[PDB]
RNA sequence: GUAGAGAUUCUGACGUGCAAAUCGAUCUUCAAAUUUGGGUAUAGGGGCGAAAGACUAAUCGAACCAUCUAGUAGCUGGUUCC
RNA sequence: CAGAUCUUGGUGGAAGUAGCAAAUAUUCAAAUGAGAACUUUGAAGACUGAAGUGGGGAAAGGUUCCAUGUGAACAGCAGUU
């Protein structure tokens, strides 16, 4: 299955770039069933989509 | 449609062609000339060696260039290659070939390759650019494929 | 103008890949009748090579009765076992074989040698004419009385064991080896008694003898003029490279001429190189082969952590000095000088003080275990 | 008989010895396949997405010169003629061990 | 000295190229006689020119397009069966 | 018509040859599919490093935008894109 649409949806309802939208691996029938920006927050509020977390950057060594 | 040649019985063979086949023809002649004459049994062992890398096709005519490997040695020559794709149009006409002599219910035991022959079919253009603003041919070779498979 | 040697030597050509390996005698020294029978030629094997210090024996020279440094090549001689013989009638378009007469019994090193796949043969090489050799014993008399009625020159084939050497190659190394000394009947009975018999590095050479070394070279595949032929590289300046010669020919004629420098093979090629004195004959059977009367220390002939791509030498070897061709483990023909020597250089015995046995592995510093023991001590492996 | 685990130990600094840099991890890998293939027989190999992460840990020019590798051969979800070798990862304090069967 | 604007050398790469002028290193200038967008004006024996006969749509010691024109050529090539 | 570096068109040897090498770099598993090195998902390793390979505009282009399907031609390799 093509998820390219899904993925752009994803990113735009999550208020984040495509590098922090996740998708489950598992679900790949059921997520390319969306097709729109409300089942793209059903899956969200499913758990099926997420956002990653931000890629750690720590001040530990500058503060030291 | 008309084949090159009959070297066979009409009622006790089986025929098979390919035209316009985006495949090189200096490859497919190479591979037509090195699996004419050999039985049906053996033509499909030897495609699916050269597919694997085991056994090679001579190049005896369109050799200009073609590397040197030790697989030619039971061909007498030293220029072979693997023309993958030529071996697989080939591979799909056998087969069309070997569904024909099962519908005409010939003997599938002693089927033996008698005329494959291979031609240009028309060429299909294309366009490469050169330096100082040059526009050049980029022309491609289809060939047309026949095979006839008879009895011994 | 200008004027300089040309690079290389037109001797020595063409520069191609040499059809042999083992390497082939193209001349064996004149035979005598007055001489005792002997061999005049031996097959080795390159172990690798050392250095050893001595004293200088030459009157007039700045070093006299000095120590001097020299470097020496091992080559491991483990005795050749003749198998075979045969006879050259001098026919007026040179030498032609007449006949060859077989061994009764070859080993397996030997029958390796005709096959490309001994394991997948059928091991049928000499089954029929060990047949003819035993059925009732007059056919090979017959051949031995036709060499000796016939023919001029007498050559045994003896074969190399490869079996007690570390190489990891199982087939045998067969050549001829022309048999010098007094007459062609007594050449051919000598054979006869040889066969399938041992013949030892000792015998057939020994101490402060000039030979001949004749093998093939190490291969260095193509390579451009300047390390071929050794031109000069073009400036800095040159396009399209300078790794050239920048004139390969002149106009009328106008063809490249054969002696012009080019581009191709640089190695894998047949040499002898002339004059190696044999600094030792060691044995395989005694525990001080590298000791000499200055250095008491039982050692034998091999670096620590035994020699670099070749192994551990039990066998009788050979300590030509200087370096000889072709890359260790190869397999090197010796052969009896040709020429007469009578200068101070070639006729002076040699006495080695010490021989090298630290590591060719690195900057070895300790010659025996035992001195690397008593230097170092006890390691924390060592003690447990 | 036919489906076996052992454990092996492969030495990928002496096949990785004149590799560039920019190959010497997907070189890695393909040692492995053939080190999976030539131990089990098996033309179909599979590498535990794991493994490729240990392999890759440290780069793509930085291999570990030994690693501890689990290969199981099993047998396919297609006919049951067909043998493949699963390649897997295993962590252990020192790789320098021996091979060994798993049960 | 960065951005920007240029192009000294390697007479480097390329030189049927990525490119009918480019690529790399190096180099010149970098707060003014600076660079530049858009609008507008100057048109061919004319314009414009810190001046090289330079630029004026890859065309410049007189642009391009069509016609006179199938211009003329003591010059070159060709000029068809027995 | 045998020529005119003739005109138009077609087709050769060179030749399966030169070549398809700037811009650091890809790997594992799964899904789809007849077919996967190029599609999608997950994981890993990297790059652009805010005078960006980010987000927008002016000129210019004109539907290239989006969804659903196709893989005949093009995407100088492939193609399910």
């Amino acid at each position: 299955a093509n998820l390219r649409t899904q993925k752009r949806l994803a990113a735009s309802v999550l208020k984040c770039g495509k590098r922090k939208v996740w998708m489950d691996p598992n679900e790949i029938s059921e997520i390319s069933n969306a097709n729109s920006r409300q089942n793209i927050r059903k899956l969200v509020k499913d758990g099926l989509v997420i956002r990653k977390p931000n890629l750690m950057h720590s001040r530990f060594r500058i503060r030291k | 449609v008309r084949y090159s040649a009959s070297p066979a019985l009409e009622t006790k063979c089986a025929k098979a062609r390919g035209a316009y086949l985006r495949t090189h023809f200096k490859n497919s002649r190479e591979v037509a000339f090195t699996i004419n004459g050999m039985s049906l049994k053996k033509a499909f062992i030897f495609l699916d060696n050269v597919k694997e890398h085991k056994q090679a096709v001579p190049f005896r005519r369109f050799n200009g260039g073609v590397g040197r490997t030790a697989q030619g040695k039971e061909f007498g020559v030293t220029q072979a290659r693997w023309p993958v794709k030529s071996v697989k149009f080939f591979y799909d006409l056998l087969k069309n070939a070997e569904a024909n002599a099962e519908a005409k219910g010939l003997d599938m035991d002693k089927l033996i390759i008698k005329h494959v022959q291979v031609n240009a079919a028309p060429k299909q253009r294309r366009r490469t650019y050169r330096a100082h603003g040059r526009v050049t041919a980029y022309l491609s070779s289809p060939s047309h494929i026949e095979i006839i498979v008879a009895e011994e | 103008k200008f004027e300089q040697p040309r690079h290389g030597s037109l001797g020595f050509l063409p520069r191609k890949r040499a059809s042999r390996q083992r390497g082939k005698v193209k001349a064996f020294p004149k035979d005598d009748a007055s001489k005792p029978v002997h061999l005049t030629a031996f097959l080795g094997y390159k172990a690798g090579m050392t250095h050893i210090v001595r004293d200088l024996d030459r009157p007039g020279s700045k070093m006299h009765k000095r120590e001097i440094l020299e470097a020496v090549t091992v080559i491991e001689t483990p005795p050749m076992v003749v198998v075979g013989v045969v006879g050259y009638v001098e026919t007026p378009r040179g030498l032609r074989s007449l006949t060859t007469v077989w061994a009764e019994h070859l080993s397996e090193e030997v029958k390796r040698r005709f096959y490309k796949n001994w394991f997948k043969s059928k091991k049928k090489a000499f089954t029929k004419y060990a047949k003819k050799y035993a059925e009732s014993t007059q056919s090979i008399n017959r051949e031995l009385e036709r060499i000796k009625k016939y023919c001029s020159v007498v050559r045994v084939l003896a074969h190399t064991q490869i079996r007690k050497t570390p190489l990891a190659q199982k087939k045998a190394h067969l050549m001829e080896i022309q048999v010098n000394g007094g007459s062609v009947a007594d050449k051919v009975e000598w054979a006869r008694e040889h066969f399938e018999k041992t013949v030892d590095i000792k015998s057939t050479f020994e101490q402060n003898e000039m030979i001949d070394v004749i093998g093939v070279t190490r291969g260095k595949g193509n390579e451009g003029t300047t390390a071929r032929w050794g031109t000069k590289r073009l400036p800095r300046k040159t396009h399209r490279g300078l790794r050239k010669v920048a004139c390969i020919g002149a106009w009328h004629p106008a063809n490249v001429q054969w002696t012009v420098a080019r581009a191709g093979n640089a190695g894998y090629m047949h040499r002898t190189q002339l004059n190696s004195k044999i600094y030792r004959i060691g044995a395989g059977d005694d525990a001080k082969n590298a000791s000499t009367d200055f250095d008491a220390t039982e050692k034998r002939i091999t670096p620590m952590g035994g020699f670099v791509r070749y192994g551990v030498v039990e066998n009788d070897f050979v300590m030509l000095n200087g370096a000889t061709p072709g890359p260790v483990k190869r397999v090197l023909t010796l052969r009896k000088s040709l020429l007469t020597h009578t200068s101070r250089k070639a006729l002076e015995p040699v006495s080695l003080k010490w021989i090298d046995t630290a590591s060719k592995f690195g900057h070895g510093r300790f010659q025996t275990p035992a001195e690397a023991k008593q230097f170092l001590g006890t390691l924390k492996k060592d003690v447990a | 008989n036919q489906v076996v685990t052992r454990d092996y130990t492969i030495h990928m600094h002496k096949r990785l010895y004149g590799v560039s840099f920019k190959k010497r991890a997907p070189r890695a890998i393909k040692e492995i396949v053939a080190f999976a293939q030539k131990h089990m027989q098996t033309k179909e190999v599979r590498v535990d997405p794991s493994l490729n992460k240990e392999v890759w840990k440290r780069g793509i020019r930085n291999v570990p010169h030994r690693l501890r590798l689990r290969l199981s051969r099993k047998r396919s979800d297609e006919d049951d003629k067909a043998l493949y070798t699963y390649v897997q990862a295993v962590d252990v304090a020192n790789p320098k061990m021996e091979t060994t069967v798993v049960e």
